[PDB]
């Protein structure tokens, strides 16, 4: 589903697969 | 921690939970947020199972929306004949995410984002009516895009011998075209574009406020490549600039007030509430009053 | 490969769209990342976090007097202290929250609404409290017996003195949207009502002027969709700056 | 139930089936539909293997046809010199299937349906000739299609600063191009689009009848980018919708009088037969009496 | 790759083009799919139920008597009741059909034809009836010995008070088109024809007015081809609320 | 004969491969 | 050497693969 | 580096792959 | 990410991969 024929990493497509989230940084910021 | 979660979690079946020496509901906000989950307490849930698009809003989602930066409506013509500071065919746009409120907003939504510039450069002509000109055709100007970093020497003119780009990154592409799709990268000597920076961009104390030395990613000289027509268009180029790999860090309070500077975060509200200085938030009558009641 | 039709959607500037795009900076190898503290890799991480709403909306409370209610101890039982549309859209007290900016950003949203209240008084400042959120399909309560039948919860300020009510997910269908009209199926969450329960008891030494601090926050369910453009802020004209950075 | 059928039913050989006790033709209306296949009785079938084409009449094949939802022919000038609610270069298309009744009546088809909008917006251009301006061409003017939910603020001028599209989806394609082959997705907060609504948007008593509140798709307000021209255009924009990923539930009787309006389903046949309310079918000269006959 | 010529049949929208979009919404996901009741994958599952055809196309029949057939006890034998033009796209009986309207999007049909005909009369109300049901390639019939030679059906009233003919499938192609001419070897299915059989005995207390309902339906081998767009409806003039959704 | 090159399930090829369909709900929707 | 990405089997490339042949259809229709 | 998708032979690519060659045939064309 | 179809090897991608390099040739061409 990538159609990245360029040479750099960053000229790729958007990368809408970074699921992994940890909400306690904010939610829960104690001990 | 550890949370890899890519649909909404479900919810599991509540009881009479009615138990002495602990509560969920009761917590501290003195702390943070609370933990007091849906089948804890305050209700008897049921469990479903809960399949919702958590994807769509996702930050690369929230933030891959390629949104106006600078739209510039300069006036193609012979600049030369009658022209003072007036984009002679060429605007030397200092890129800036604060010229237009949407992204800008969605920008200063976080302290910190590292992310790639796909920068879309969609180019409109019109045919200028001060002059009483005719239509005679919208022309296909190859129109060229050359951002230079800060140090480089931004051009003068039209012809001004800095678009030779010998080691400068430039475009050249034509209006009937699809636009110019082009990923401006990381393009700061920091690990984040400080999008707020509370700090002087100078060593001396006469810098200006709140302008990041290290997110001056330059200058967008924007130009015509042919030469002057004897009938002006009004060319206005569009740059839209998608955040594209995007890493968000310290989310903040959205700005409520309309802008007033790229520069700085100015503030003044409206004359009245709904999101003035005063009253963010359009005013009720009363506390108890309740509006927007179906009776 | 060499046999190539272009198609209908071709040419266009999807500005939602996430095809690669053309490297200006060929070799650019970008910053190192840093271990910077709060990514955020998902905006419901932000509205999952508590944020004050304005309930104090009121042409008298001007600046800082609209995030606090200050109730008193009225000799009347039953009676009630606030109400908050819980509409995120409606420009109420949610509006200006981290569940409701974001989700002012989507048309679709989803998922059970935290709903927080602290209690910003004194020690010996006692009194049970009850939050009533009711399902749409009728008006908003303005007395007790007809707003307790609802999601309610009794509060006794105590030690903790904050209590966090949980809206629940009551719709018809997967996901309220903000359609702009407070008043539509598809649109209401509901009505947060706010009664004295035991009522406010403060001593003579203390003020009788006791403070409700509420917060709205969203659970690990929340979700939400479309996403639109917030009617937040306004270009009606350019920001300073602009014919400047162009110079 | 479980069947997988790919191509038609082939029957099977039938003989003289005169049997006492039981009998297929028979049957009861009165709970459904009947049960009486070809060689069960009423004839004496032949087996003949049916290759026939079952592909072709699919659900998903009947409904993505992208036909025509919004056709507005909006006057592109300056409209700021005379214009009153007359689509100042742009409109904003509140997005309702029910506009056109080919389509209109294909997922009116339905009750329910689960589908993406393939959305084509095919723009075509005509000088107008009120002026009595010569034909100078026709541009190719970058049009943009920002599609707002419901919530969002639409805009209210061709300039109006809510085309930057922070977070709005927007495509920007010319005219000189092929048309914007954009995909709206399962914009519903519900698991169909309710095609028709027994129930009323609104909380309150006065609402209006039919409009679902989940689908609500929002605004697709189409725009033109560049500045007004000295000579007018009449700028057609035709947005078709190919009703893709389609899942249909509880078909229905098919819309058999003119349409009348788009919110509801008000009714008024021809004046006389055929689509007319008293008669639906044309009328033929008596019961007995036999139309198209061949003598 | 890298060479690439375009086709003829490029940059043309073709409405019937199945070629992958762009998303507009791009990390969109979309609502759960619930089970809801009455998922049609295949139009000719709608086809295959019954549907009332308009057998008075009388202008004395208006409105609620054209679905129905009041025949009566006749004092002649052999007699006919009715005949319907097997003409799904002449705007016969048929057009009015789920297997008639839906095959009016479709230039080319196929498959056997159901013919259910139900009687709406009383339970003393007897009689045997025959649906007599011709090939094309002479004149519909009136009289019984000419029609009998057909594809016919003897339907004693009885208990189920239902028969079902079973239009079979004669025809020298694969598939009948609505090439709006009924007379056409490519076009003309027939025709079905009513007959009494042993008249229509109705008591003195039961009216003598009794009525016949058919319906037609598709079978499992029928087949719909070729899709147009349905005369049915006319857009000669904007339809409400076009130039107010505009707004 | 797919050519989605998006990240996006919904915006992939019209599906006609649906064959299987039940006509039992509305032809025989007794018992 | 077929660039069918189309999901109809009619609407690929032109089938000149057909090379096997009859002529004793017209040429000697006898016995 | 053959983006021959036509289905005749002599429409591929210009075949610059002929390395071998006799040069006897004209500088020693004896014996 | 080379998307070189032609029969030249000279008419490929930039290789901006030569990350070997040697600065002793310039900084301290002793010994």
């Amino acid at each position: 589903n990538q159609i990245n024929f360029y040479k750099d990493s960053y000229a790729a497509s958007a990368s809408k697969q970074d699921f992994s989230q940890d909400p306690s940084k904010f939610t829960e910021p104690v001990v | 921690i550890e949370s890899i979660i890519k649909t909404a979690t479900d919810t599991v079946k509540s009881e009479i939970n009615a138990e002495l020496g602990v509560v969920p509901s009761l917590n501290a906000v003195e702390t943070g947020a609370t933990s007091n989950t849906e089948p804890e307490e305050a209700i008897q849930t049921r469990t479903v199972i809960n399949q919702h698009g958590v994807s769509e809003t996702l930050v690369e989602n929230f933030l891959s929306r390629a949104a106006l930066v600078s739209k510039r409506s300069f006036e193609y013509k012979d600049h030369t004949s009658s022209t003072a500071q007036t984009d002679k065919n060429f605007f030397k746009w200092t890129i800036n995410t604060r010229s237009f409120v949407q992204l800008r907003r969605k920008l200063e939504l976080f302290t910190y984002l590292r992310f790639d510039a796909e920068i879309t450069i969609l180019t409109t002509v019109a045919v200028n009516g001060s002059n009483n000109n005719t239509y005679v055709g919208l022309p296909d100007l190859t129109l060229q895009a050359m951002f230079v970093p800060t140090g480089a020497l931004t051009p003068e003119k039209q012809d001004s011998f800095h678009w030779q780009s010998g080691s400068n990154a430039s475009v050249f592409f034509k209006i009937s075209d699809p636009p110019a799709r082009m990923t401006i990268p990381f393009m700061c000597i920091n690990s984040a574009y400080s999008v707020f920076y509370d700090g002087f961009a100078g060593f001396e104390k006469t810098g200006l406020y709140g302008i990041n030395p290290a997110d001056t990613i330059g200058n967008l000289c924007v130009r015509i490549v042919n030469e002057h027509q004897p009938v002006g268009f009004t060319v206005t180029v569009r740059v839209y600039m998608k955040p594209k790999h995007i890493k968000a860090w310290a989310p903040r309070p959205p700005r409520t007030l309309p802008y007033m500077s790229i520069a700085n975060a100015n503030y003044k509200g409206k004359e009245r509430a709904p999101n003035a200085l005063n009253a963010i938030i359009g005013n009720r009558d009363s506390v108890k009053t309740m509006p927007h009641n179906i009776v | 490969g060499v046999p190539t039709y272009l198609l209908p959607g071709s040419g266009q500037f999807l500005t939602t769209d996430d095809h690669s795009s053309a490297p200006v900076l060929p070799c650019f190898n970008p910053t190192p990342e840093m271990h910077i503290p709060g990514q955020v890799r998902n905006m419901l991480e932000v509205v999952q976090v508590e944020s004050m709403m304005e309930i104090n909306n009121t042409e008298s409370a001007v600046g800082m007097e609209r995030l606090k209610v200050d109730i008193s101890a009225l000799t009347d039982v039953d009676q009630l202290l606030f109400n908050i549309p819980l509409d995120i859209q409606l420009d109420g007290p949610l509006r200006n929250t981290l569940v409701g900016n974001i989700s002012r950003y989507y048309t679709h949203w989803s998922g059970s609404l935290e709903m927080t209240f602290m209690f910003c008084g004194s020690f010996m400042a006692t009194g049970k409290l009850i939050l009533c959120y009711t399902p749409p399909g009728g008006s908003c309560p303005t007395t007790r017996e007809t707003a307790m039948l609802g999601t309610h919860i009794v509060w006794d300020f105590g030690l903790q003195s904050s209590i966090t009510l949980i809206i629940p997910w009551i719709s018809g269908s997967h996901y309220r949207m903000f359609n702009n009209d407070a008043k539509s199926t598809n649109a209401n969450v509901g009505y947060v009502t706010c009664f004295m329960q035991t009522n406010l008891i403060v001593p003579s030494e203390s003020s009788d002027t006791c403070s409700l601090i509420g917060f709205i926050a969203a659970k690990d369910d929340f979700s939400l969709r479309l996403m639109r453009d917030s009617p937040d802020i306004g270009q009606i004209d350019h920001l300073h700056g602009a014919e400047a950075a162009y110079q």
